[PDB]
RNA sequence: GUGUAGUAUCUGUUCUUUUCAGUGUAACAACUGAAAUGACCUCGAGGCUC
RNA sequence: UUACUAAGUCUCAUGUACUACAU
């Protein structure tokens, strides 16, 4: 009673706090808050996930109902058991074959997505669509436009993106300076396909580590 | 039958490695484990044991030992403030 | 794509000298 | 054990004797009841051995075992290996 | 210690004798940006690392993490290191460190793989070597 | 920072917005909802960028610009005094209340007129809580068109508190 | 192609004494105890009301 | 231009699996 009733505020909390976003409201409760925000808010601690406080056993997702059955990493699929054994609704293989596959060819390959120091799995998340991100930072860039959307656009083949003009009155992206575009500050005979415009870079080792050869072992 | 295994594997594990917090541990109960394991660790390896002589300058290496044997009663606080 | 892992190979020139512990026994002849 | 419940341990610092087990135990890891790559045999309290009920076997306590038993790579690194005597007391 | 311009060495109070490395995220970022763009500026970071901002500001605020690189205990506490960048005129530059209780010893980056290969083998046998002799000398007492 | 945009048929796609945008500026984000009642898209996203400065710039250049599947697309970038006063006149229009109120303190809103009990009352909004005090200390309790009116705080319990002061002070800063 | 006992899981349905105090809870929830009756005013809300 | 969250408890029915047990 008096103890539950001895508790200082949040915001009294707050203060003590050197970075005080992290603590919440239920921090008031804490038997010891002047410590456990001193804890909690230490500087590589991950706070625990917040699927607590929730009855929902930590999974009643919706989004679990979609969430694809299996994709075999790639360089397994080469293997071609795919083709040999149907899984979805015998097969002879070669031992060099698969050991080369983990070893020769699967030597340095790592999934593309792994997690990071901090990252915690909510409920609610999903990977993949941040894998097919990652990787779409990756491979697409500025200047640049795939076919797809292109027909979607309409633009057809030799023609400049609508916003060319407009970019030629109101000037080059502010967040790409060293962006080129055909026509104005890039010459036109260079376009060709799906690119317009390219970004010129103005900037123009071994880490002590460098093996300078890579051997596998081998199975014979 | 088995949280009440685990019940009994708490106290002998308790009772062995001295402190293990359970549900609800105070902060100076538990701080108190924490100061015995660092010195402990300071103290039990000749190396850090070493190192912490010359850092604080100690006439001897012993002294630094038998300190933190010492340091870690509460009361060598209000003994070192008693000198 | 190279991999850095770095691989470092330990080795002790010198053992530690600061001796810790003694016996008086005789132990081979 | 690590799959019935309710059997008891003893946990006691083991002593130089070592724990037989049956041959129709035989091959468990004595905590994890494992088969594979048994590493250190396991060692007794005193309080354990004594008379008859030091033939018993360790891990099942009732039939009379030839057989020394061995933790497995796996506990010898989770340590359980030092953690104590095991025994059953209860049967389970 | 720097090893490089990405790495570093450090012991620890406790005896750890680690290297570091700053992610390829970080290195193509800094390799291709100046640094009078972090503080203040536009440095455009992946919707990963901004997340990791808001989400984790106390561990993530430095923007990135160094991803473990090397990591070795010598029961020692290692007062000095040094780069040597050959030997005794070896090739392979190595880095010798003096532990305070006393020590001198030298961590050498093995070129190629097999090399390190080999090496692993060895190691592997001598970690278990005296379990194997144990598992030979049980057996023969199966047999006797 | 962030920018609405509209007018977008369910086929585009996020990996379409997201390569459409990137021509412009530097995409932090990209929220694209996806209907639970429909599931597919519901034609409007949210684009993030990493300042309002691209996120502007991205508002002029693509405006009205980028032609997809035959649909235009948009992009659109994305606590007062009240005194309730009650017995009013008939013939009291609410211009009126605007010229007898502006005296005292200018207004934000226009004054609403309602109906309680037949018994005519208005809102009347102040920017200022102290001109509300000029309006409420002059105009309390006094005959205007022949009725006597009354005017005090509207009730939110009613307006004009001691953090009500503070804060709308605030408000005014 | 059956019967005895028993279990889990959907979905449908529906909101249990208005309040107070205690336990309880991260807060809830839940549990434990009691009980106002009468009068009035403005638009279910409100009362330094009696 | 809609800036992304709903089911819970009870009651009486329906849907579907299952566990010991017997011919």
């Amino acid at each position: 009673k008096r103890r539950k009733t001895e508790k200082p505020s949040l915001s009294q909390l707050k203060s003590q706090v050197p970075y005080p976003q992290i603590i919440e409201w239920y921090d008031c409760d804490a038997r010891y808050p002047g410590l456990l925000a001193s804890i909690k808010c230490t500087k590589n601690v991950i706070p625990v996930p917040s699927h607590w406080q929730s009855k929902k056993e930590y999974l009643s997702g919706r989004s679990l109902l979609g969430k694809r059955p299996f994709e075999l990493p790639d360089i397994i699929k080469k293997t071609n058991i795919e083709q040999m054994r149907s899984t979805l609704p015998a097969l002879d293989l070669d031992y060099k074959k698969l050991h080369d596959v983990f070893f020769k060819i699967g030597a340095n390959w790592k999934p593309d997505h792994l997690l990071c120091f901090g990252d915690v799995y909510y409920e609610n998340r999903n990977l993949f669509e941040e894998t097919n991100w990652k990787r779409m930072v990756d491979h697409k860039r500025p200047g640049r436009i795939s076919q797809e959307l292109r027909a979607i656009m309409n633009l057809p083949e030799g023609q400049l993106p609508p916003w060319c003009m407009k970019m030629k009155d109101i000037g080059l992206p502010t967040g790409y300076p060293d962006l080129k575009i055909a026509g104005l500050n890039w010459d036109i005979t260079n376009l060709k396909g799906d690119v317009y415009g390219k970004i010129i870079p103005n900037h123009h080792r071994n880490y002590f580590g460098a093996l300078i050869s890579f051997e596998t072992p081998e199975f014979e | 039958a088995e949280k009440q295994r685990q019940l009994k594997l708490q106290k002998i594990y308790k009772q062995k490695y001295i402190g293990l917090g359970d549900e609800s541990t105070t902060r100076e109960q538990w701080q108190r484990n924490v100061r015995n394991d660092t010195l402990n660790t300071l103290q039990g390896h000749s190396a850090s044991l070493e190192y912490v002589s010359l850092s604080r300058g100690d006439l001897s290496i012993r002294d630094t030992r038998i300190h933190l044997l010492k340091s870690m009663s509460p009361g060598y606080k209000a003994y070192l403030r008693e000198e | 794509a190279k991999d850095d892992e770095l691989y470092l190979y330990h080795l002790t020139l010198k053992k530690q000298t600061n001796f810790v512990h003694s016996c008086i026994g005789h132990f081979v002849d | 054990s690590r799959h019935q419940f309710d059997l008891i341990m003893c946990l006691k610092q083991p002593g130089v004797q070592t724990g037989l087990l049956c041959e129709k135990c035989d091959g468990k890891c004595p905590i994890c009841d494992s088969y594979v790559r048994p590493k250190r045999k396991v060692r007794v309290c005193e309080n354990c051995s004594f008379g008859k009920q030091a033939k018993n076997c360790i891990i099942c306590n009732l039939n009379v075992g030839v057989n020394d038993a061995f933790y497995c790579w796996e506990c010898c690194r989770l340590g359980k290996d030092k953690d104590g005597c095991p025994r059953i007391l209860n049967l389970g | 210690k720097f090893l490089d311009e990405a790495t570093v060495i450090g012991a620890d109070r406790y005896g750890n004798a680690w290297t570091l490395r700053s992610p390829p995220e970080c290195e193509k970022i800094m390799s291709n940006h100046d640094p009078s763009e972090l503080s203040n500026g536009a440095i455009k970071y992946p919707l990963d690392v901004i997340t990791l901002q808001q989400k984790l500001p106390n561990t993530y605020d430095c923007k990135f993490k160094f991803q473990l690189l090397n990591h070795f205990f010598v029961n020692d506490i290692i007062t000095d290191f040094h780069i040597l960048d050959s030997l005794s005129n070896s090739d392979r530059p190595g880095c010798i460190y003096m532990g305070l209780q006393g020590t001198v010893g030298c961590f050498i980056p093995l070129l190629s793989k097999g090399n390190v290969f080999m090496m692993g083998n060895i190691e592997n046998i001598m970690a278990e070597a005296d379990d194997t002799f144990y598992l030979d000398y049980e057996s023969r007492k199966k047999n006797n | 920072n962030t920018v609405y945009v509209g007018n977008i048929d369910p086929r585009i796609t996020k990996e379409q917005l997201y390569e459409l945008f990137i021509q412009i500026n530097p995409v932090l984000r990209i929220k694209y909802p996806k209907d639970k009642v429909l599931q597919a898209y519901q034609g409007y996203a949210f684009i993030e960028f990493y300042n309002q400065g691209d996120a502007q710039y991205a508002i002029k250049i693509m405006n009205n610009t980028v032609r997809l599947y035959d649909r235009l697309i948009k992009v659109r970038q994305v606590p007062i005094a009240k005194l309730f006063i009650k017995n009013l006149a008939d013939s009291i229009d609410s211009d009126q209340l605007v010229k007898i109120f502006n005296k005292f303190g200018k207004l934000i809103r226009e004054p609403e007129i309602f109906y309680l009990s037949k018994l005519k009352c208005a809102y009347v909004y102040f920017e200022d809580f102290e001109k509300a005090d000029l309006a409420i200390k002059s105009l309390n309790n006094q005959l205007v068109a022949n009725n006597r009116i009354t005017v005090d705080y509207a009730f939110k319990n009613g307006k004009g508190n001691a953090k009500y002061g503070d804060d709308v002070d605030r408000l005014l800063n």
